[PDB]
């Protein structure tokens, strides 16, 4: 969770709105396992 | 980036194959 | 490290770019909630927009550490502080920071 | 040639096999080749004829090949690390048992309640003092015994037809316990009769009055919540019951004292209590 | 022929005193001759320009020496020593000051609050991370600012006969804090003009948006009740007024993240809140 830790602090003529991009990945301790078929991606219409 | 640059860590002796 | 879509909100096709940003405004000085998201990477949500989510999907499990990156995309002016708090797993959304 | 995958590689027993793949599980079978003190707490332990040690092991803290969660565990050591005394149970005649899960007797109790409470993951052993005075003219016998992962059953509508599944107050009665509804099956569906392969102590009040049965952390985890997982229910059983002529002491009750052994919390968050 | 009994016994400092008697107290005056991390709690120092250490001394654990308490404390020193973060206050314009008092901040959060509320004794080092974000375009200076034993003063009435005592909510307010009736003489008659003799920092706005200063334990006991006791009070107080112009942002928060340093309770029973 993200959470205003003091505000947003911004003067005059610089934008009220900002955007933070996250970027996510793991660690050089990250492994996997039990290689399966996704989920994350269906075909749903066939592939002509 | 690290993770006891991050929190309090302890050993893990990691086997994890990869 | 990809981009991890906390902004899952907008299904539109044409706000499919506001996905992979999300907006920090000035608030009322509290500890406002900014973002949520799961930890998990092999999740359905915020993690399949990267690419260990996606590799998370061929897989069934995982173990070690993830990195999320916040990078603030604001003026040079613009400043202030994030509270970014990784709950473990017990804990439910918190209701304050 | 061969990836070392099967699941007796970690173990200590060499195993001669045959193989035609390269992965080890794809192999054979094959064939081989007194006062206790804890924290700020006493007990009295002369009267138990030994202190039983749950399968040989004493409640070591986590071993670094053992552990998988990189985050530094509190190890408080003598905040929670102390007997801790239960609300005592009245051996009665009619007496039929009762449960006790853990740690969800300690979960509510102590700063080891509040490690539990703030900690998503959990692991300590017990030294569980199970005491029960009875004079010399009194008589019976408690199974006192420690059974791991003790997954209550129901009685499945009593017929068997109704897929019930315990309450939480079943599951997870806290420190107060449930009594066994039916104690020959320990309401789970496993003869108590043989209760005694799990770490067990007998209280027979000829012979002894307390329990001390010395637990570890029994688990497929190195740690795990303290809050949904209970890794093992202390069952006290009347096997034989509890007798006494009319003018002796009616009233003998059974109190549970219990030690976390080297307990071990990560995972620090808002405090949850379930 | 002389107790060595006088107040400078166990200093490092040789006197030469005259004396006529065997108590040495009786003898004469004489002469002499950057990613800060803590539990699973990171912050930003990056715009401080140093982090004060108070008094030189980094809170280091009791000395077996200057301990007096026989049971062997808990040191939790992961789930209790960590970044505590408390609710902001807004700097306004009209910012008097605040402070805070230690560790009654702390005695209602976490795994720390839980140790504080079940153990009689206490002691900690505090790292105090005070942080105020503001533009290049804002301007102002916090004098933040520890000051041991902050015992505050009333008004007295106003005029000085009503011998008034501050009420509980003003002498521990929490992690909420207190403001300052009267920042200039620190609601303790006391000048904050002179507040720079304890350990302080600067949020020169322009300079720096946060401020660390790394407190000690400071009292004349090696542990104290964290309840009743407040080692010292932390003091965040606007000397140059905030400032900006109509559009920059008006909300400007002071967030004050707490880490305890070496965290060490003893004398555990019940959980008391005071």
């Amino acid at each position: 969770s993200i959470w205003y830790q003091t505000n947003y602090v911004v003067p005059i003529g610089a934008p009220n709105t900002a955007y933070i991009i996250a970027l996510a990945a793991a660690q050089k301790n990250f492994t996997m396992k039990l290689c399966k078929d996704t989920s994350h991606m269906l075909q749903t219409a066939s592939i002509q | 980036t690290s993770d006891e640059s991050m929190i309090e860590t302890r050993c893990v002796l990691n086997s994890h194959s990869t | 490290e990809t981009i991890l879509e906390v902004n899952n909100v907008p299904t539109n096709a044409t706000s499919l770019m506001e996905r992979l940003r999300f907006p920090v405004s000035a608030q009322a000085g509290k500890g406002e909630l900014c973002a949520v998201f799961r930890a998990d990477p092999g999740r359905d949500g915020p993690w399949q927009s990267t690419m260990l989510g996606q590799l998370c999907g061929y897989y069934t499990q995982w173990s070690g550490s993830l990195e999320v990156t916040f990078m603030f995309t604001g003026s040079f002016m613009a400043t202030g502080k994030m509270l970014i708090a990784y709950t473990p797993p017990g804990g439910p959304l918190p209701k304050d920071r | 040639h061969e990836n070392s995958n099967s699941a007796t590689e970690g173990s200590t027993i060499n195993y001669t096999t045959i193989n035609y793949y390269k992965d080890s599980y794809a192999a054979t079978a094959g064939k081989q080749s007194a006062q206790l003190t804890i924290g700020n707490s006493t007990i009295t332990t002369q009267e138990a004829a030994n202190i039983i040690v749950g399968y040989g092991e004493w409640p070591s803290y986590c071993s670094d090949d053992d552990a998988t969660a990189v985050d530094k565990p509190t190890r408080p050591d003598v905040s929670v690390n102390r007997f801790y005394t239960l609300d005592t149970k009245l051996w009665e005649k009619s007496s039929k048992g009762w449960y006790w899960k853990f740690p969800d007797v300690l979960t509510e109790t102590g700063v080891f309640g509040q490690n539990a409470q703030f900690h998503y993951l959990y692991r300590s052993g017990f030294c569980i003092h199970v005491q029960c005075n009875a004079s010399k003219f009194h008589q019976g016998a408690l199974l006192v015994a420690i059974l791991p992962e003790y997954v209550i059953g129901t009685v499945a509508g009593g017929t068997g037809t109704e897929d019930s599944h315990p309450p939480y107050i079943q599951t997870q009665p806290g420190a107060d316990g449930f009594e066994l509804q039916h104690p020959y099956v320990l309401d789970a569906g496993i003869p108590i009769s043989q209760l005694t392969v799990c770490p067990h102590q007998w209280i027979n009040l000829r012979t002894n009055n307390c329990a001390t049965i010395i637990v570890p952390y029994m688990n497929t985890l190195p740690f795990d919540s303290a809050l949904n997982h209970c890794n093992f229910g202390l069952l006290v059983v009347p096997i034989s019951p509890l007798d006494f002529d009319q003018g002796a002491t009616p009233v003998i009750p059974i109190t549970i004292t219990l030690a976390p052994m080297c307990s071990e919390f990560a995972g620090l968050r808002q405090a949850v209590t379930q």
